[PDB]
């Protein structure tokens, strides 16, 4: 598999971690794949040319469309799993929870599952 | 006009690129998506779009085989030949 | 359609007939099924009949006699009263018929004439072969011994000669049909195999005789790799003849087309020159099935690979 | 015609495509070519524009038109707009035979305008007992054909053919022979009227508005602010009379983010729009107060079910480019914002002039789908109280049966998915009091809204 | 709420079936085993790796579009080889499928209604460290373009025709070839250009 | 309103049931596919381009032509190589068909009637830049042709015999030959002239 | 496929348009087309002996026939799909609309969807 780390970005500046002597901040294997996770959840598909088809999600888009309520939440869910689940690291997404708090603005969860969390039988002959 | 023979440089693929640039990577992750990716694949694109659209036109341009228009015309004044010009239609109106 | 038999009409009998044949066949074949009552087991037929099958050819849609020979075999069961033929061209019996010659050097048509003027076979106006064949005693059958001049004469340069009978024995050439028939429009079921299997880049010629000619012609050595081969006839005395030999030998493998036909075209014959998509191909086999419905099953393949296997 | 099979062939764009449209707007356009001083409805039919009032893009008729049709309204109520001095293009035709060349034929356009329509009469190279009549704009043939020599025949077929939208003949005397060759003589004298409109015109059109209906008005893409001040009063006097008139503005070409977010706080009526933002379309830059038009017809035509929060515009870029801190300063304005996203020019949360209180419910005021859900409301209600006041008796039944109505007319709004929840009963307090030529009720809604934002969180 | 959405993308139409799915909606799974039988042991389950096209099927009727332009929009559909994305919102499925069957009938009365009976198959595509291609490339665009101001071949190849440089298959075609200059290069806005299959 | 015509050509004969397809008329559509399984992927479905024969059944009674006419006329039809021509008025189908299976019952009341249970099946002709030969040929001609004022030889051949230079097809029938003269070019009105096959 | 234009027909006029040089005005491959697509549709089938059985329409024959309204509408839509979609640069006919405006009088549309009306699938490996 032999999957490696990255720099850290700090979202909430949009700026990358560096350390006092200059050098950014270099992170775990787990913690680009986090990062990775959410750049990939807020990069749109198809439209930033950089990136092939695989790349990104169309949760902006989905915000003009039509469908219903739970269309939507299923929209939502189906788009999500499938921008995440691309990685390697990814094993399952999934328990998707949703709450129209106010009338038509909305709040969503999700559990996102590593290969790690992965079980191992314990048997040898 | 002859078809243009272009060398194999200037036709390169932009995922040969794009490897040859990551090929030096080996401790920080380069997969799609990542920020050593975000870094180096724009400029790998860009580098195979002026390498396909750029040199192949100036080479294209360069020979009198495939040149064309002010080129062209460059290009017969070297051994001097112009293109014959334009007129205006002349007659009488009643 | 119309099955004349000696006198009778036994059209009103038949359940189906298959109409086959092979590019090394013994013989055309027709394989009529009947059905026998007392009507039929009247007129008893033998072997040895003589059947005439009619149908409107696919051609000028004239009533015109597509095979014409003789009834080698008969089956008959008796719980159920099927009997079935199994019928052959005249040409079965030259397979069957040895006989020894000895001949001098001379074309493969003197050959055959030599033949049919021997053994009373009539013939047509036979085609010029143009190659000239080297010395040589047989013993095999007459049908045998004209295969082995034809491949002999299809080495050292000559053209694709097969020998079917009708009513008088004819010198077909294989490139030579009258109509180049497009199997692409009822094309049923198609399979395209493509082989080294029987691939012949190299040939190594061993000259048993003498013009001590020896030689190698390899032809796409760089591409397909060097399958070579040894030629080692008595029959190839001569530098060129060895030449001719190698160059009627390289192929680039088995390459041939399983076709299958919704419409049984009803003239095409092994050996006929057919065009399936833009390409065209040589006939190596055909099978009719003349049932309810008309069909035919067709493999063809390219030239170079039947000069190889088939001579 | 004879009985038998005929066809014909048409571009897909000529399809009557109007069916489904929903929304009525308003416009003083300036004009060219057109009816003046009257109010006009067109059914969203770009020929229809084109023919009522030509296709001069530099005349602010055609321009905001096809902006307003782009927004998919479902009829146009234009207005010409004019300065004065008003004035059709007009020509006269004399007889040959005549020495002193007698004046027999007056000729003047349809309506208004200054284009150069010419005329050309040449001898008829067939018969010089007969002439050909062609009629010109500028170098372009616009209508020929060839008449009989009498001047009443002549005046007739010109006023005749199908193609004379544009001219219509007059006689002035009779004569015998056939007026005098002359190629593309101008019907001079003629007038458009756009010339320096004054300020005062436009309270013309706004009266002349007021007997009309309609969801919404738009300015004739210009940002005086006494005009604006002026159309803020009017429309205020209009919601006076019950007329709720929306209405759309745009500030100034020059003004920058800052001139137009004092603007918008300064009037903050949630029936007022300020546009933030210029755009570009065709290689053509338009100012706030054209895009305005295109916005209102926008929100006209996505009338209750449809929001334009997130709309995708016609337009192709915009300017200025505003960051996020920009985006949120203008928006909390009372400011509309069109926004540059990947190609895509978008409005952003639907927002209108509001914003200075929101002390509530109020909030809700903010947004421009909920004033129109709200004035349809009222619209449809005074429409049915039209039809009974004074007219039905004010007793207990006739009290059921207006509440019924009512009623039902929620009822086929819950239909379309609009409300969640609904009410309507007796207002028992003004009820205490009423009379026969009034009755009182109360209701509320629940109006749903369009889903406008996502909150994310991803569990790891 | 239940509804039903079938949107389709090589034609752009997004369906909403006016009525619900009749008695009951059902979906198998199916796990991919086939039994061995060891001697001396007896019958053992083996698991397959792959998984099942697994079906959904139902039956509706369209009330009084018109139900005949319905039905021949489905019948259309039904011959698509590109797949439809199907979308049941209580029933909670949601992923590409692509109808096997499709059938309508009228009745003694109620003549104008035609009665519905279709199924659906699920859809899964066949492709030729890095991330996986899980996604599926269900996006169509119109087979000719509009060139806008900022567009450069390269970038239309890479917008409408994948790897981006497949440009040069653009421009060979001799309709594109006369619109543009016989400068790959430089293009101009508004002209048309026709993408390749 | 829905009816049912039948429009045969080989016969000019243009059937009009008499009585509705009583319960319910139904067809069906199903697209050409076939599962392949992928080792440790599991089953997906490739499409065929092909496109599928699909019937049309229903039954109707004869009431008090005669039934035992019409039910002959049916019988004679189901033997026909040629096409017959289905619109259906209501229902929407419009296309040629073949007869496959026909039957006729009485029943003991109602005994002048006929009650019939008849199915088609869509039919489709075997062809065995330029325009596409989609066009069915079904038109029919007498087989004997009288000769017109203005006709010529070669006129007559491409009017009834296609390619236009099927004359000598005509022209060396002997009894062609008899009442024409020994010169093809010249042709007189009103002799008969018999087009083969 | 290689398709080619032609020259305009007014159809209205029933000449040639011709420019001032007095050539006759060609016209790109669509126009020419949709001039193709009317002229075959006013042409009858079978009748005119330059033209083989492709070509033409048998619509001024369906008007002496005995058939009922809506069979003539099903004929109508049957035999302009059929004369039309010969043309290779035809993808679909459809979207038939009749209106019997009069008791016996009838109008009627109908669309035609070009080759170039497709659209593409994006996607590259």
């Amino acid at each position: 598999l032999d999957l490696k780390g990255s720099f850290l970005f700090d979202f909430e500046k949009g700026e990358f971690v560096k350390n006092a002597d200059g050098t950014l901040k270099k992170c775990d294997k787990v913690q680009a794949y986090k990062q990775w996770c959410q750049k990939a959840i807020l990069t749109p598909r198809y439209k930033k040319a950089a990136y092939t088809n695989i790349y990104g999600s169309e949760i902006k888009d989905l915000i003009a469309s039509n469908l219903s309520q739970s269309a939507k939440e299923l929209e939502i869910t189906r788009l999500i799993k499938e921008t995440i689940l691309v990685h390697p690291y990814t094993k399952e997404v999934g328990e998707f929870s949703f709450n129209w708090l106010e009338n038509s603005r909305l709040v969503e969860y999700e559990f996102d599952v590593l290969t790690i969390d992965d079980e191992n039988i314990v048997i040898d002959g | 006009e002859r078809e243009l023979p272009i060398p194999v440089f200037l036709t390169e693929d932009e995922d040969s690129v794009h490897e040859r640039m990551l090929s030096n990577f080996q401790d920080v992750s380069t997969l799609e998506g990542d920020f050593i990716y975000d870094a180096t694949r724009p400029t790998a694109e860009q580098i195979a779009e002026l390498k396909q659209l750029g040199l192949q036109n100036n080479l294209k341009i360069a020979f009198p085989q495939t040149s064309y228009g002010t080129y062209l015309e460059w290009l017969g004044e070297c051994k001097g030949v112009f293109k014959n010009q334009p007129t205006k239609a002349t007659g009488v109106i009643t | 359609k119309i099955i004349l038999n000696g006198k009778y009409d036994i059209a009103n009998f038949n359940e189906g007939i298959t109409l086959s044949e092979a590019i090394d066949g013994v013989a055309y074949k027709m394989d009529v099924s009947l059905v026998e009552p007392k009507q039929l087991k009247d007129i008893n037929i033998k072997k040895g009949d003589k059947i005439i099958l009619i149908d409107i050819a696919y051609e000028s849609k004239k009533e015109e006699t597509i095979f014409d020979g003789v009834v080698w075999e008969t089956r008959r069961s008796e719980k159920s009263k099927k009997l079935t033929l199994s019928c052959r061209e005249r040409t079965v019996y030259m397979e069957e018929s040895e006989e020894q010659y000895q001949f001098k050097e001379n074309t493969a048509t003197q050959r055959i004439e030599y033949y049919c003027k021997q053994w009373n076979i009539p013939y047509y106006n036979l085609a010029n072969t143009g190659k000239k064949l080297a010395k040589v005693i047989h013993k095999t059958n007459i049908l045998d011994m004209i295969k082995k001049d034809l491949k002999e004469t299809a080495t050292k340069g000559g053209d694709l000669f097969r020998v079917r009978m009708d009513n008088k024995l004819k010198l077909f050439k294989l490139g030579t049909n009258a109509n180049v028939y497009k199997l692409d429009s009822i094309l049923e079921d198609a399979n395209f195999t493509s082989s080294f299997n029987d691939a012949v880049t190299s040939v190594k010629v061993l000259g048993k005789s003498k013009d001590p000619i020896i030689g190698t012609y390899k032809k796409d050595a760089d591409k397909f790799g060097t399958l070579q081969k040894i030629k080692q006839d008595e029959k190839i005395k001569n530098a060129k003849e060895a030449k001719k030999a190698a160059e009627a030998m390289f192929n680039s493998g088995e390459e041939t087309i399983s076709v299958d036909c919704a419409v049984d075209i009803n003239r095409i014959r092994a050996g006929d020159k057919v065009s399936l998509k833009s390409k065209e191909y040589y006939v190596i086999d055909v099978t009719h099935t003349l049932d309810s419905r008309p069909k035919m099953k067709l493999n063809i393949g390219s030239l170079e690979y039947i000069r190889r296997k088939f001579y | 015609e004879i009985p038998g099979f005929y066809n014909r062939f048409k571009a897909q764009a000529e399809k009557a495509a109007a069916t489904g449209l929903k929304g009525r707007l308003a416009m003083p356009i300036r004009a060219n070519w057109g009816d003046v001083g009257k109010v006009v409805t067109i059914k969203n039919d770009l020929r229809q524009l084109k023919n009522l009032f030509g296709d001069d893009m530099n005349y602010s008729a055609f321009k905001l038109g096809k902006l307003a049709l782009l927004g998919n309204v479902k009829e146009l109520l234009l207005y010409r707009l004019v300065d004065g001095n008003q004035k059709k293009g007009t020509l006269t035709l004399k007889d040959t035979t005549e020495n002193s060349a007698k004046d027999v034929i007056k000729l003047e356009t349809k309506y208004p305008t200054a284009r150069n329509f010419n005329v050309t009469i040449k001898s008829n190279l067939v018969d010089s007992d007969k002439k050909d009549f062609i009629f010109f704009e500028n170098t372009k043939q616009l209508f020929s054909s060839s008449i009989k020599g009498t001047i009443d025949e002549i005046v007739l077929e010109i006023n005749s053919n199908l193609d004379n939208e544009y001219v219509i003949a007059t006689k002035v005397a009779d004569s015998d022979t056939i007026l005098a060759n002359v190629v593309n003589q101008a019907l001079e004298g003629g007038n458009d009227g756009c010339t320096s409109i004054t300020n005062e015109s436009y309270l013309k059109a706004l009266e002349e508005f007021e007997r009309y209906s309609f969801d919404s008005f738009v300015l004739d893409g210009v940002a005086d602010e006494a005009l604006q001040e002026t159309t803020k009063a009017w429309v205020a006097k209009n919601k006076e009379l019950g007329k709720d008139i929306l209405l759309f503005l745009g500030g100034k070409t020059e003004d920058n983010i800052k001139q137009i977010n004092d603007k918008s706080k300064s009037f903050n009526d949630e029936n007022i729009v300020n546009v933030g933002s210029s755009a570009y379309y065709e290689n053509i830059k338009y100012t706030p107060s054209e895009v305005a038009v295109y916005i209102a017809a926008l929100s006209v035509s996505k009338g209750i079910t449809g929001s334009i929060c997130n709309a995708k515009t016609i337009f192709e870029e915009v300017e200025p480019r505003l960051s996020q801190s920009e985006v949120k300063e203008c928006l909390k304005s009372g400011t509309l914002v069109l926004d540059f996203d990947d190609g895509d020019v978008i409005i952003v949360d639907d927002v209108n002039t509001f914003k200075k209180y929101v002390d509530d419910k109020n909030e809700a005021m903010g947004y421009i789908s909920n004033i129109m859900f709200i004035n349809t409301i009222n619209k449809d209600t005074s429409l049915k109280r039209k039809e009974f006041v004074g007219k039905i008796f004010n007793d207990a039944t006739g009290q059921t049966t207006v509440i019924c109505a009512l009623k039902k007319y929620f009822e086929e709004l819950m239909s379309q998915g609009i409300i969640s929840e609904f009410n309507v009963d007796i207002d028992t307090e003004l009820q205490a009091t009423a009379k026969a030529d009034e009755f009182y009720w109360k209701w509320d809604a629940v109006k749903v809204d369009v889903m406008k934002k996502i909150y994310g969180t991803g569990y790891l | 709420v239940i509804d039903i959405y079938l949107k389709n993308e090589k034609e752009k139409i997004d369906f909403h079936f006016p009525v619900n799915p009749q008695d009951s909606l059902s979906i198998k799974k199916e796990k991919r085993f086939e039994t061995v039988d060891i001697v001396n042991l007896g019958e053992f389950d083996i698991k397959k790796e792959g998984e099942k096209i697994r079906e959904i099927s139902f039956k509706t009727f369209l009330p009084n579009k018109n139900p005949i332009e319905v039905v021949a929009m489905l019948e259309k559909w039904v011959d698509q080889a590109e797949p439809l994305r199907l979308i049941i919102t209580g029933f909670g499925y949601n992923g590409l499928v692509t109808i096997s069957s499709f059938s309508n009938t009228q009745t003694a009365g109620r003549e104008e209604d035609r009665d519905i009976e279709i199924t659906f198959r699920t859809y899964r595509e066949l492709k030729i460290t890095d991330l996986k291609d899980n996604r599926p490339n269900t996006q169509t665009k119109s087979k000719i373009y509009t060139v806008k101001a900022s567009d450069t071949l390269y970038k239309i190849a890479k917008n409408l025709l994948g790897k981006g440089s497949r440009w040069p298959e653009i421009y060979n075609i001799p309709e594109n070839k006369k619109v543009i200059g016989k400068n790959p290069n430089i293009i101009k806005k508004g002209k048309l250009v026709i993408p390749s299959k």
